């Protein structure tokens, strides 16, 4: 049964990201496909999230924008990309976003 | 986690699958749907080309039956 | 039709090798608490690809004081020989149904060890003889052993072709009658592919250098490409051996099925020891075969010619 | 014929990506490269490497092992005999002298990889 | 015979070779040679500091302590005492980090390379520890002569608690890959056996004597800071070969979590650098409204404090050995020489020694059972 | 007080002697090293999701430096050459004059970063906390000429970091 | 077609196998060595962006030099960078090989590798985080991507 309950939880996040589109887009962009809670967004468009079921290290990470200064960054993403007020929650310097 | 393993087993198993499955494929398309004939020794060479001849046309693979006798 | 067929082994080998390169860079991974290649393609499956057109668009060096026609047979003769042998193997029907293929793969498998040789004679280093010299002597002791283990497990067959180990094995595995030397034949497998913890020269990197170290770009791949075919060939050879599997002439799909199972179970088990244990010395795993595996192995050669006889279990000649 | 087709397509397409491997990159070859890789130093003498006599001897050993083996094969055949008791004795007097000769090299110091 | 040449720290064997057997082993050393001990002589004594993290770079926190320790010394002054608990537990934390390095690089060099990655997620959690009280994963230089830069944060200690709660499980999970491993027995049984009479003309120290039965640790019989106050037992080895210096190291990490739950417990409060502003900087909020505050890390920070003229040798039980430093004054705030006594130095001097019949694949175990670092080799 | 690691006397007796003829020729202590293995395969892995994921940092990290402003946009350095007395690599390079306005301050500051050892004791030495090493450490470069800063490039990093940086100076700045 | 097109679209492949395999050949030196090895450790675990542990000069890619680089030392590390297979990329690891760092003025010590061999790739820090050192790998892998290799080729 809780094997079963594994199968759900692989197909609900196919939905989480806006169905089989978006799946594939987080797939190939971040190599995750994983869903947590949204915490705030950026001006640049980059969107943060936060999962505290996680273990210490992967229960925060952005998924950058696909634009940012005029440079196409749907591939070349970045980590010099997270603004400085955000780059305090990212690295768990803080808890407060 | 350890199921994101599977997928490249799955590839490698594929691959390892097709030749014997094309092999086994191969011999009944070529052999009138039926298991290759395998002639180790030579009465069982003797009796292939016995049936290359009975046939008619150059197939030993084409069997005759009792209605090829009267 | 026939040329089809040689294709459609060969092609779907290479396919096979490329992707046991992710599953062992995995398998070791998430053993050591990580994960591997999961950024090139999803979950690494164009890894393989990347690497093969990595190595082939790069500077092949050969040394000037290199003995060239020898430097380019070794590669040559090593995957020739690796895809070779592989056209005896019942799965469930070989593309070459030998009445003597048993023997077959003894010969060309010892027919491997030039291409080690050649390669460390054409490189003039003497950081590579050396290797090649021990490497050398590694597998001509270890094909003592194979080719006296496989005589015993024939004693119960009847005969040298590979497809009547399936009907020996028709009722129940040969690894119960057989574990013995099963075990030893495992280990044997692993010494002559350079595998570890019997890897002293393909990696050692304890003040030793392999023998193809002199190697780079698509040359290396040819030797990279031979040796893990290899791998797959020895594993698939276990389990028509001591695994054997049911065949139904109707159904051959199913044979192929539950023998590829056991076939990757017994290549993942290459990769599963190669995590856990560290290397042999060099004088260690001659004492190994020297003195524990030929001692044994006569024993039980001995052992196996007398049994059929002594219960009146003399398997049939054809 | 079927067997010479095989052979000769295993070994004309490892010829292939072998012309491939050599012609299809870019070189450039000068004196520092197409070098021995020795370990980021100097050859330490213009000498081949010494002849050390116990890689001679396990070599000898295997083959002289190898050939009793050539005998050992037929012996899969040889049970489906009449003369089962004059077989076995010859099957397992081979083996022994097999065992003898490893008796030998053993006590003698053979195996054995300390000068 | 066969003179080959093993190398690219980076080390150069020359080794001399009949076949297998090794018949003499020519160390060439100097490829990190970087003049340290002619770079203090322009520093002032903090400025020398940061030197010290860099010397063996696996046990940055114990090198930090000796060099305090010899300058303390000179200056006749006393950390206070919660400097030096916080000193203790660091000082342990280290010895994990070098053990573990010491140990599965041992077992990488003879191809067991897993334990090396299960053992490198506890180092990392360790760095954090390292990051959070002085803002450097590696190079802390945290420990200065007077006590220590600044306290603990809020949360630390807890967070030391959780992890080496758990800390036993994995040195387990380390012996069972290796400690019964035949493999790894007929690698290390029988291999650089050391008697203890060479061993003590050698000037081997640390585990290199006490795998060969000598009973000696300098924690316990010259205890610097507080090692007085905390109870733990010195391994001791009896065949006096690698293997028994491997359990040796071991067992000495389990020790480790040992003190560390006392350094935990005892902790008291106070100060953690030395009331005496003449060598130890005022606190920030005082420099900015005092007179004699602003005056003195004026010229704690151009001039340095001035070390009475004398000399010293101060030794530590670091992780690899008795470290010391031989520091030379001369009443000025720039030291006049600072020798360093690496432990690495002399081990790497006996291993044509400890190789003597025994085959080139044993040489990489004599060097790794040395637990060798050529950042103190060379200096 | 000591112990004894491996000193240890195997019994003799037939039971225990066949227990260890069954480990020689069974390779029971092998099969128990690959249990450990196969349960690590069978844990969560400990990666994280670089560039997506950033390992854990604290306040007094040191990363790249910065020189500060007051509130006003005054500068805060005010050259008194402190930081460029105790930089233990002398990494630091200062030159001044009286301002138009008569003001104490700097005409060149320039920190050569591939001398400097990210060490932290400018920042210390600094008493107006107008030098220090904001939280940035992805900041690698192709040429070596774009790590020698000049105060032009050290004042657009604390212009670009002080978001950050104050922020890491107030949850610090009451254990210093 | 164009045959821009075409050369183009080549470039892309080529591109993204060389910086989608990388096999680096690390020099450790000094204490940047650690830091080296806590990136292959599992926390950051280069071998998942394609980039192997560990490699011989012959089929090594990508020069790491991490650590100080003294006089007695130059030489060999010349000689191993001659020996490597182009295409061929270096990395400057910490201070000690960008500059000299905390050992510029010292007799024994030389003042950065690029004196010795072209670097591509300059990462600051002493040592930097395993984080900087991967941060660092990954901007190589973008300078390969912008190569123009064959494009240059057509047009002469
Ligand atoms: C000229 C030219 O065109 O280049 C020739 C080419 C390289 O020579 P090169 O470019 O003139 O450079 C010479 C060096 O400069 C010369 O200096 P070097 O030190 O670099 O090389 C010395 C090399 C010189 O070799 C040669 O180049 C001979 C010309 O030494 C020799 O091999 C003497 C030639 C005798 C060859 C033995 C037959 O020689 C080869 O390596 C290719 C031929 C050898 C490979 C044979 C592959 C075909 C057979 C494979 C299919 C059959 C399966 C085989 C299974 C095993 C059964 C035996
Ligand atoms: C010396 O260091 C190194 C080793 O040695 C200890 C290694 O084994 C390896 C091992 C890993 C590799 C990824 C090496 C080779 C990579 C491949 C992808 C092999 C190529 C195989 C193929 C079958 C090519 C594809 C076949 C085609 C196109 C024919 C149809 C690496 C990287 C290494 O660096
Ligand atoms: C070309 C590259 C050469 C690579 C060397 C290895 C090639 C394999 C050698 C042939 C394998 C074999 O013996 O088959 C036995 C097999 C054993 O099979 P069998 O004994 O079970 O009998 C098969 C047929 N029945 C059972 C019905 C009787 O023989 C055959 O099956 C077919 C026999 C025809 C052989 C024709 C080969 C002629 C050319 C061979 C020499 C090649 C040149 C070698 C150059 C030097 C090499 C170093
Ligand atoms: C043992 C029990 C296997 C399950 C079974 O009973 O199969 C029955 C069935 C029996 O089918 P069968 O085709 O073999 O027929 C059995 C009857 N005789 C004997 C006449 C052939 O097997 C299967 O169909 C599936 C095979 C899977 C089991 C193979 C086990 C071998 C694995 C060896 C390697 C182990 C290492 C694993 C490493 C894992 C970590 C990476
Ligand atoms: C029998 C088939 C020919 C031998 C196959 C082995 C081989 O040629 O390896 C390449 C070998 C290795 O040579 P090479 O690597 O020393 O250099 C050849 C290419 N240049 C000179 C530009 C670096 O090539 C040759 O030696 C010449 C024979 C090649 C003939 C086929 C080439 C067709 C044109 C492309
Ligand atoms: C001799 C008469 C002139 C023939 C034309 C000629 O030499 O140039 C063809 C050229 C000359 O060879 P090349 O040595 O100048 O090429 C070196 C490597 N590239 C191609 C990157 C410049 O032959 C070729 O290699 C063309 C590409 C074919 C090889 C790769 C694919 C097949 C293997
Ligand atoms: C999906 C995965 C499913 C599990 C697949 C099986 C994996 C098996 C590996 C894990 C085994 C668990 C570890 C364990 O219990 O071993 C400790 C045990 C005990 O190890 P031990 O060394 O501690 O025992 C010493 C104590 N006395 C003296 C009392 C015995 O190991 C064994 O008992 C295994 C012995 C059987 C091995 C037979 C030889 C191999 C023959 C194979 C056929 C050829
Ligand atoms: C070995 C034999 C190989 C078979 C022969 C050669 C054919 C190989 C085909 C394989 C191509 C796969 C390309 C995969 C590209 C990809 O995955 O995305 C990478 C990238 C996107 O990923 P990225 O690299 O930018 O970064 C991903 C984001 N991060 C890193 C943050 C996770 O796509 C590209 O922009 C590059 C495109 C590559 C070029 C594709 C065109 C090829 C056309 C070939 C022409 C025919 C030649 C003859
Ligand atoms: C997902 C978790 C597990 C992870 C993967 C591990 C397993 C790896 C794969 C194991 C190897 C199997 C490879 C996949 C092949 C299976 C294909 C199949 O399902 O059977 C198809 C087969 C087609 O053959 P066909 O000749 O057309 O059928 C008879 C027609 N007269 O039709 C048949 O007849 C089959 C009987
Ligand atoms: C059967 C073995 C067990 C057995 O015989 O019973 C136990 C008995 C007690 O032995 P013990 O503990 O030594 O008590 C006497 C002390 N003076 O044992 C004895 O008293 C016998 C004392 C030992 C003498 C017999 C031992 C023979 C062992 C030879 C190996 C036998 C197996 C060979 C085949 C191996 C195949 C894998
Ligand atoms: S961090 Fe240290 S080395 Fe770097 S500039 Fe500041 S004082 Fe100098
Ligand atoms: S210590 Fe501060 S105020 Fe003084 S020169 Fe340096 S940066 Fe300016
Ligand atoms: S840059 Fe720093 S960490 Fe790196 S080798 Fe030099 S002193 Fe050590």
């Amino acid at each position: 049964m809780e094997l079963l309950q594994v199968l759900k939880r692989g197909l609900q996040q196919v939905s989480g990201h806006g169905g089989l589109r978006g799946y594939l887009r987080v797939l190939f962009r971040a190599n995750d496909v994983r869903v947590g809670t949204l915490v705030g967004e950026d001006k640049y468009g980059n969107k943060y999230y936060e999962d505290n079921k996680q273990f210490f290290g992967r229960h925060r990470w952005v998924i950058y924008t696909t634009e940012m200064n005029g440079k196409n960054t749907f591939w070349d993403v970045d980590g010099s990309m997270v603004p400085p007020e955000w780059h305090r929650w990212l690295h768990c310097m803080t808890d407060d976003p | 986690m350890w199921f994101e393993v599977l997928p490249g087993i799955a590839v490698m198993g594929v691959c390892l699958f097709i030749p014997g499955m094309a092999t086994a494929r191969i011999h009944r398309f070529s052999n009138g749907g039926k298991e290759k004939r395998v002639a180790h020794y030579p009465y069982q060479w003797y009796l292939m080309e016995r049936d290359r001849r009975v046939s008619g046309v150059n197939r030993s693979y084409v069997s005759k039956g009792l209605e090829n006798i009267d | 039709m026939f040329m089809i067929n040689i294709l459609m082994l060969i092609i779907p080998i290479l396919l096979a090798v490329a992707f046991l390169t992710l599953v062992e860079r995995k398998v070791l991974g998430y053993m050591q608490l990580r994960k591997g290649p999961n950024v090139v393609g999803p979950y690494g499956l164009l890894q393989p690809i990347a690497d093969a057109i990595k190595l082939f668009i790069k500077e092949p060096l050969r040394p000037a004081t290199s003995s060239a026609s020898m430097f380019i047979l070794a590669p040559i003769m090593a995957l020739g020989l690796a895809l070779t042998m592989w056209i005896p193997l019942p799965m469930p029907y070989p593309l070459i149904n030998m009445n003597l293929g048993v023997l077959f793969m003894l010969a060309m498998s010892s027919l491997a060890v030039y291409s080690i040789l050649w390669s460390g004679w054409a490189s003039n280093s003497k950081y590579a003889l050396i290797g090649a010299l021990r490497a050398v002597a590694q597998t001509i002791s270890y094909e003592v052993t194979l080719a006296i283990i496989l005589l015993s497990v024939l004693l119960m067959s009847g005969s040298f072709t590979l497809s009547t180990l399936i009907t020996t094995q028709e009722q129940m595995w040969l690894i119960l009658p057989a574990w013995p030397l099963a075990m030893m034949w495992f280990i044997s497998t692993l010494a002559e592919t350079n595998r570890a913890p019997f890897d002293l020269t393909e990696g050692e990197s304890e003040l030793v250098s392999g023998f193809n170290v002199e190697y780079a770009a698509g040359p290396f791949a040819l030797f990279f490409m031979a040796e893990y075919a290899n791998i797959i060939m020895m594993n698939i050879f276990t389990a028509i051996l001591f695994l054997g599997t049911s065949h139904n002439p109707h159904m051959p799909e199913l044979y192929t099925i539950n023998f590829t199972i056991k076939s990757l179970l017994l290549t993942m088990s290459f990769l599963w020891i190669r995590a856990s244990y560290p290397r042999f010395r060099y004088d260690q795993l001659m004492h190994l075969l020297w003195k524990n595996f030929l001692p044994l192995t006569l024993a039980l050669c001995m052992w196996h010619v007398s049994l059929p006889i002594l219960t009146s279990g003399i398997p049939p000649q054809t | 014929m079927n067997l010479m087709l095989a052979l000769l397509t295993n070994f004309t397409l490892a010829t292939l990506l072998v012309i491939i491997a050599f012609w299809l990159p870019q070189l450039n070859v000068y004196s520092e490269k197409t070098s021995p890789y020795e370990c980021g130093f100097d050859p330490m003498g213009s000498a081949r490497l010494p002849f050390s006599m116990k890689f001679f001897l396990v070599a000898i050993t295997f083959l002289l092992f190898d050939l009793e083996i050539a005998l050992l094969l037929p012996l899969p055949w040889a049970s489906q005999t009449a003369n089962l008791n004059t077989m076995l004795t010859m099957a397992l007097f081979l083996i022994i002298l097999l065992a003898v000769s490893l008796a030998y090299e053993w006590t003698q110091k053979g195996l054995e990889w300390t000068e | 015979n066969l003179t080959l040449n093993f190398g690219p720290g980076v080390l150069r064997l020359v080794m001399e070779l009949s076949g297998e057997m090794v018949r003499k082993c020519d160390p060439h050393i100097g490829l990190l040679h970087r003049g340290t001990e002619k770079l203090i002589e322009y520093k002032t004594y903090l400025q020398a500091l940061p030197y010290f993290d860099r010397l063996d770079y696996v046990s940055m926190m114990c090198n930090e302590q000796a060099y305090s320790l010899a300058v303390e010394k000179l200056l006749n002054i006393r950390p206070p005492p919660r400097a030096q608990w916080i000193r203790v537990l660091f000082g342990e934390i280290t010895r994990l980090l070098n053990h573990i390095m010491a140990v599965t690089t041992h077992a990488l060099d003879i191809g067991a390379m897993t334990p090396f990655f299960w053992m490198f997620e506890e180092r990392e959690k360790m760095f954090e520890f390292y990051e959070r009280v002085s803002g450097a994963r590696m190079h802390a230089a945290y420990v200065r002569p007077g006590g220590v830069h600044q306290d603990l944060p809020l949360g630390l200690m807890d967070d030391i608690y959780e992890f080496s709660k758990n800390f036993s499980l994995r040195i387990d999970e380390l012996e069972e890959m290796l400690t019964n491993n035949r493999i790894w027995r007929n690698r290390t049984v029988d291999i650089g056996i050391v008697t203890a009479e060479d061993a003590l003309n050698y000037g081997f120290s640390g585990v290199m004597l006490r795998g060969s039965g000598i009973q000696w640790d300098l924690r316990k019989t010259q205890p610097y800071d507080v090692y007085d106050q905390v109870e733990f037992d010195v391994p001791i080895g009896s065949r006096g070969d690698c293997y028994d210096r491997y359990l040796c190291r071991v067992e000495e990490m389990r020790q480790s979590i040992r003190i560390i739950s006392q350094c935990l417990n005892k902790m008291p409060p106070g100060e953690i650098k030395v009331d005496d502003a003449k060598v130890s900087p005022p606190k920030r909020a005082e420099m900015k409204t005092s007179m004699e505050s602003l005056i003195h890390h004026f010229k704690l920070y151009t001039e340095g404090y001035q070390v009475p003229p004398g000399a010293t040798y101060t030794a530590i039980e670091a992780p690899k050995g008795e470290f010391g430093v031989y520091l030379v004054s001369d009443g000025s705030s720039r030291p006049y020489r600072c020798k360093i006594k690496a432990p690495g130095f002399a081990h790497l001097a006996g291993l044509d020694k400890m190789s003597k019949g025994h085959m080139l694949a044993d040489v990489v175990a004599i060097i790794g059972t040395q637990d060798i670092v050529f950042g103190e080799v060379d200096r | 007080t000591y112990k004894y690691v491996n000193l240890r006397e195997p019994s003799m007796d037939m039971k225990s002697v066949t227990d260890r003829a069954a480990q020689t020729l069974l390779w029971t202590e092998l099969i128990r090293g690959l249990g450990m293995t196969l349960s690590y395969l069978f844990r969560e892995p400990a990666t994280i999701n670089y560039p997506f994921e950033k390992g854990p940092l604290s306040p007094r990290f040191r990363g790249e430096h910065a020189l500060r402003r007051y509130p006003s946009g005054e500068e805060r350095c005010i050259a008194c050459k402190l930081c460029e007395a105790v930089c233990p690599a002398q990494a630091i390079t200062i030159e001044a004059e009286p301002r138009a306005d008569g003001s104490r301050r700097t005409t060149r500051y320039d920190i050569d970063m591939t001398k400097c050892i990210y060490c932290g004791f400018c920042q210390e030495a600094c008493p107006v906390d107008a030098i220090v090493e904001g939280p940035n450490f992805e900041f690698s470069t192709e040429t070596h000429e774009e790590l020698l800063y000049n105060k032009e490039k050290l004042l657009n990093n604390g212009d670009k970091w002080e978001a950050e940086i104050a922020a890491n100076i107030q949850a610090d700045y009451l254990y210093r | 077609s164009r045959g821009e097109y075409v050369v183009a679209k080549l470039d892309d492949l080529i591109n993204w196998a060389r910086r989608s395999s990388l096999w680096p050949m690390t020099f450790g030196l000094a204490c940047c060595a650690v830091e080296m090895m806590h990136m292959a450790a599992p926390r950051y675990d280069m071998d998942r962006f394609g980039v192997v542990f560990r490699a011989s000069p012959r089929q090594s890619d990508v020069m790491i030099v991490a650590g100080t680089l003294t006089n007695k030392m130059a030489p060999a590390l010349r000689k191993v960078y001659d020996q490597m297979p182009e295409p061929r990329y270096v990395v400057s690891m910490g201070s000690c090989a960008n500059g000299g760092g905390y050992y510029h003025y010292s007799y024994s010590v030389v003042r950065g590798c690029d004196r010795i061999v072209p670097v591509d790739i300059y990462v600051p820090g002493c040592p930097p985080t395993a984080e900087a050192l991967l941060y660092g790998i990954l901007q190589l892998q973008k300078k390969i991507k912008r190569e123009k290799r064959l494009r240059i080729w057509y047009r002469r």
